RNA sequence: GGACUUUUACUUUGAAAAAAUUAGAGUGUUCAAAGCAGGCGUAUUGCUCGAAUAUAUUAGCAUGGAAUAAUAGAAUAGGACG
RNA sequence: AGGAUAGUGGCCUACCAUGGUUUCAACGGGUAACGGGGAAUAAGGGUUCGAUUCCGGAGAGGGAGCCUGAGAAACGGCUACCACAUCCAAGGAAGGCAGCAGGCGCGCAAAUUACCCAAUCCUAAUUCAGGGAGGUAGUGACAAUAAAUAACGAUACAGGGCCCAUUCGGGUCUUGUAAUUGGAAUGAGUACAAUGUAAAUACCUUAACGAGGAACAAUUGGAGGGCAAGUCUGGUGCCAGCAGCCGCGGUAAUUCCAGCUCCAAUAGCGUAUAUUAAAGUUGUUGCAGUUAAAAAGCUCGUAGUUGAACUUUGGGCCCGGUUGGCC
């Protein structure tokens, strides 16, 4: 019910968020590719187990 | 005992409450007075096309303060006057005055979703363009 | 692959049991050079509004240009 | 107007999307087997609910009565055929019993890579894909075909495939010319 | 609607053709003639759907329009012209002539016979009536009227019709213990023998029919079709001999002749 | 033909209740959705399986039953039987 | 009783009688109502949808009238009136796309002013003519089916294996990682040709060309909980924004904006609206009414609904079949 709000600061995180460019990183498979890598990243390769599966867990 | 007709013969004694008292649903009773084609901003429609009107500042309810960034938009079809939210960071750049919007709802089937109060609207598209591809730079703004 | 085939006893049953269109595949028969079709409906249209051969307009305006 | 076509679904989706508990044996179902994605999953769940509830809704009914005895017949007789049930276990009971993998492990991409010439279900299925199986003499490259116990001996690669013969290959005429050039001729 | 239809759509024709539901949406109309469309096989859905004579309705065309078909002795160069049951259709060439019986499946059964029986035909009479001049005479249910005929013979009766002439040379009477042929509703193709019928003064009158190897069942009257007496019928039997073996035992037979 | 009929509800069985759609039998459309095709000979000028089946309600029509529920009868006998 | 109709009938007329329907809901009003076969969902019972491929009805801008005809109250027939609209030399004359294609308008919302009678059928005096009926192609992420975006090869390796692995030493079958490094496999696409079709375009085949970042590069939506997936790193500091709901943001944000990583479905994924299950939150099955919403202040009372028991029970004799202890 403000009519006095200020409209003027829209897009202002967004504006001054610092531009950082997406990495060139080769492509992953597509596809029944993509769920083999999937299958083993998951139940061949178990890196972290840490307590339980740990499935994004970060540094440290 | 339960307080209804049991007899073989009491059809139409049960037919009748059971008609009778589906007047307290929501659905029935909306379906039943056609309140969608008669009392509501869309006739029924999914979406609707306005002119906006003016750039508006809501705000917030608690325990959040915000301003909401909406848009009063008079639609084409029926020249009722609705408020519409302009869902993103920014894109209240992107709507501007007299221009022409798509609008749909916020997914509540009326009542008003979170903490803006009173907007049962959302800007889907400006002057022909999806307000997401605008968002996301994908398209641009045409000059007409 | 698989299809079908007829055998015929001569050339002539063949020729009039056998449609127009595997005629002129097999060049038996040639193609008839008609008009389109709509052109063809067209000009049904334009010659239904003529009553009788033509030729009593035809001087009759070859009259009225002439005069 | 013509009169209309009939088609159907071949899979459902499960009522809750995210459920680890399953969500984990679907991944090791589709690893396990070469698949592309969930929905290969949830065709064979779909047909095999189908039939569970066939012969549930079959054996419901007594003995001796000719609907349970003629559809029960037919529906046992396809499952021996088509390999999902063994020849031993043959009845609408033990038609319960039947699993996704049964159905899984009669797909063409399964049968591919167990009477060797794949070394690999995902070399199977490439391999089916690339048009280099005949399951008669015909060449077949749906990985999901579903061999019926009778061409499991007839299974081999194409005749009009290299590895059948009678071909180099695209790649091996095109290195052979170039070698032929570098070494000289 | 203000007037007669002269289309007929597929899906609206008579499910015994067994017509394909793709390739056309349209289906051949029977033109108006001796039987009901309902159950009347067209020449056209004859010669080209059940005997492969011809490949599209212009190669019917072409067959009847050189005389070829005759039905009952007429040569009927019709496409859609009404052929029904009890009818002898006879192809000039390769000498055979074909008597249109259902067989135990309610369909048109390509059904081969001789030129001895192909020389005459069965008839249900319809009525008996006094026609002008006080002349009596029957209508049978081939939409054919016969002058003159025995005294004898009643409504639902059968009579044989010389097919060359339009005389009867001989009649059945409708009593107990004759062999009967189903025309009509779900028993459409069986061949029994009657056990008794139910008068019920007021409209369908009920017969009951006892099969060859003792299956009974019951059928209007309006379905009944009698075709000689307790064995030795009137007319060649198709291939089954309408006794409706259960699909069981269908399948059994199946399996034998495949399997050997 | 009448020296011929208490009236129902209810329930059984049966005739019919378009086709398509639905359920479902068979069939390697390369698989499948489908479709209603197809299959087998030595191809020496031909043999043959099919295109099933089920359900489709209320009302009407016949039909066996007479528990349950209602209805009627002989009380100023104007009653039954010949 | 007559008239009229093809014919029954207040269908109409003359005379007569005062009847006919209704709380078992007449009559009137509303329908964002054409009915049905059927569709979606669905333990059972149900709920919702059905303009639309088949059947039946109705209509051809709105009404009415009529001719011809077996059949029309026809509209790609006529006549009049109304509305709308076209040509004109101003005298007059000609119209009906809710057929096909196409245009304007309307809106959230829907395609070519293409080819052909070869198929399905239909009509005619008819084998032949005609058919925007119909079929073919064009557009087409409505929906549905199948399923490409890669598969095999070097050197550290948790040792899960064998001489009590006492030696990064050994056949330990090692799928499992490090831009490396090598051959092989192929259709997306191109087109000989043939086939396909009335002609064609595509599909099934097929001569050559067609892979190294196979750039021949998969997306959509998420990562607090419901609910699978991050105390990772920058930016912002109740701002911008997110968030179906609960909530997250006021200087260490797992929730915003981004990078990395991960998750889910995947040529599809999200959003809105409606509807179904979930909902025993409509209830017959099967709710609740002391205090959560809900026993009329009390009694009488018609319709409605529901209403104690009792009338031939019990016994014997025969005929005629079977998931069942020996031909
Ligand atoms: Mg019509
Ligand atoms: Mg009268
Ligand atoms: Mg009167
Ligand atoms: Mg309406
Ligand atoms: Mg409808
Ligand atoms: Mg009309
Ligand atoms: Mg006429
Ligand atoms: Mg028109
Ligand atoms: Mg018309
Ligand atoms: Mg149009
Ligand atoms: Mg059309
Ligand atoms: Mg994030
Ligand atoms: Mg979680
Ligand atoms: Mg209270
Ligand atoms: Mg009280
Ligand atoms: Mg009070």
């Amino acid at each position: 019910a403000k009519v006095h709000g200020s409209l003027a600061r829209a897009g202002k995180v967004k504006s001054q968020t610092p531009k950082v460019e997406k990495t060139e990183k080769p492509k992953k498979p597509k596809g029944r590719a993509y769920k083999r890598l999937l299958y083993t990243r998951r139940f061949v390769n178990v890196t972290l187990v840490n307590g339980k599966r740990r499935m994004n867990p970060g540094p440290s | 005992g339960k307080g209804k007709p049991r007899g073989l013969n009491s059809a139409r004694k049960l037919r009748v409450h059971r008609r009778n008292n589906r007047w307290a649903e929501n659905n029935y009773k909306k379906r039943l007075l056609g309140t969608a084609f008669k009392s509501s901003p869309f006739g029924g429609s999914s979406h609707a096309k306005g002119i906006v009107l003016e750039k508006l500042g809501i705000e917030s309810k608690q325990p959040n303060s915000a301003i909401r960034k909406c848009v009063r938009v008079q639609l084409i079809k029926n020249g009722k006057k609705v408020t519409a939210f302009v869902p993103n960071d920014g894109c209240l750049n992107f709507v501007d005055e007299n221009d022409e919007v798509l609008l749909a709802g916020f997914g509540r089937k009326g009542k008003a979703k979170g903490d803006i109060p009173g907007v049962r609207f959302k800007v889907v598209k400006v002057s022909g363009v999806s307000l997401l591809a605008l968002w996301k730079e994908k398209k641009e703004k045409p000059r007409s | 692959s698989v299809g079908f085939g007829l055998v015929y006893n001569s050339v002539a049953e063949a020729k009039k049991f056998e449609p127009t269109y595997r005629l002129v595949r097999y060049g038996l028969a040639e193609k008839v050079e008609k008009a389109s079709r709509q052109q063809r409906k067209q000009k049904k249209n334009r010659d239904k509004k003529i009553f009788g051969t033509g030729k009593r307009l035809a001087k009759k305006v070859a009259r009225r240009n002439a005069d | 107007p013509r009169a209309p076509r009939t088609y159907s679904k071949t899979y459902s989706t499960p009522k809750r999307p995210y459920e680890s508990s399953r969500l984990d044996a679907e991944l090791k179902l589709a690893g396990e087997f070469g698949l592309k994605n969930k929905k290969e999953i949830y065709r064979i769940s779909f047909q095999l609910s189908k039939i569970r509830r066939a012969a549930r809704d079959l054996l419901t009914r007594d003995e001796k009565d000719p609907k349970r005895l003629f559809e029960g017949n037919a529906l046992i007789r396809r499952l021996v055929r088509v390999g999902v049930l063994s020849e031993d276990k043959k009845k609408l009971d033990y038609v319960l019993a039947l699993k996704v993998e049964d159905f899984l492990e009669r797909r063409l991409q399964t049968q591919v890579y167990k009477l060797g010439l794949a070394k690999s279900v995902h070399h199977a299925r490439v391999l089916i894909t690339q048009r280099h199986i005949a399951v008669g003499k015909q060449i077949v490259n749906i990985p999901s075909f579903m061999v019926r116990l009778d061409s499991e001996k007839h299974i081999d690669f194409a005749p009009t495939s290299p590895f059948g013969g009678a071909r180099p290959g695209r790649v091996a005429r095109r290195n052979a010319a170039r070698k032929a050039e570098a070494s000289g001729e | 609607a203000r007037g007669p239809k002269k289309h007929l759509k597929r899906l609206a024709a008579p499910h015994h053709w067994l017509l394909d539901k793709l390739s056309g949406c349209y289906a051949p109309r029977p033109s108006a003639g001796p039987h009901k469309l309902r159950e009347s096989l067209p020449l056209i859905v004859f010669l080209r759907n059940r005997l492969k004579y011809a490949l599209n309705g212009r190669e019917v065309k072409a067959i009847l329009m050189q005389r070829h078909v005759k039905v009952d002795g007429k040569v009927r160069t019709d496409t859609t012209y009404p052929a029904g049951f009890m009818d002898v259709i006879t192809l000039d060439a390769t000498n055979e002539n074909f008597r249109l019986v259902y067989d135990v499946k309610g369909r048109f059964a390509v059904h081969r016979i001789t030129d001895e029986e192909a020389s005459y035909k069965l008839g249900k009479v319809k009525k008996v009536q006094l026609g002008k001049k006080g002349v009596p005479y029957v209508v049978t249910h081939d939409g054919r009227t016969i002058r003159y005929p025995d005294p004898n013979i009643k409504v639902n009766d059968t009579v044989k019709i010389d097919l060359a002439s339009g005389k009867i040379t001989d009649f059945i009477k409708f009593d107990a213990g004759k062999l009967v042929y189903v025309t009509g509703g779900r028993n459409l193709g069986r061949i029994g023998t009657i056990v008794h019928k139910e008068r019920h003064d007021g409209g369908f009158d009920l017969v009951h029919i006892k099969d060859s190897l003792d299956n009974t069942f019951v059928t209007r009257l309006n379905n009944v079709f009698v075709i000689g007496e307790q064995g030795k019928p009137y007319i060649s039997l198709p291939k089954g001999k309408g006794i409706k073996l259960s699909i069981a035992e269908e399948r059994d037979r199946r399996r034998a002749q495949q399997g050997l």
